[PDB]
């Protein structure tokens, strides 16, 4: 039950994390448009 | 990268609006001296009419 918690962690993570560079990419994309 | 074309694009376009505007204003220098010369022409015209509005002179 612990391994699985921590494999439902790591996909957790693993979206997190995909979003929390998605934001930057998508404001450095802005911020490419602003200049 | 794509927006690195589409910036060089639009730098480009300055360039050209640039290009284009230098163009015109040279195209108005020469236009202007041409209208200059026309205009000489036409008042060395005007003088050559009067020249020739004198019968004990022609």
């Amino acid at each position: 039950e612990i391994v699985s918690k921590a494999r439902k962690y790591r996909q957790d993570k693993l979206k997190q994390a995909k979003t929390d560079a998605a934001k930057e990419i998508d404001s450095y994309k802005i911020q490419k448009d602003k200049e | 990268g794509n927006f690195k074309s589409k910036l060089k694009k639009a730098m480009l376009s300055q360039q050209i609006t640039k290009s284009t505007i230098a163009n015109k204003m040279r195209l108005k220098v020469l236009s202007a001296r041409e209208q200059s010369l026309d205009g000489i022409f036409e008042e060395t015209k005007e003088k050559l009419s009067g020249i020739a509005n004198n019968r004990d002179e022609y």
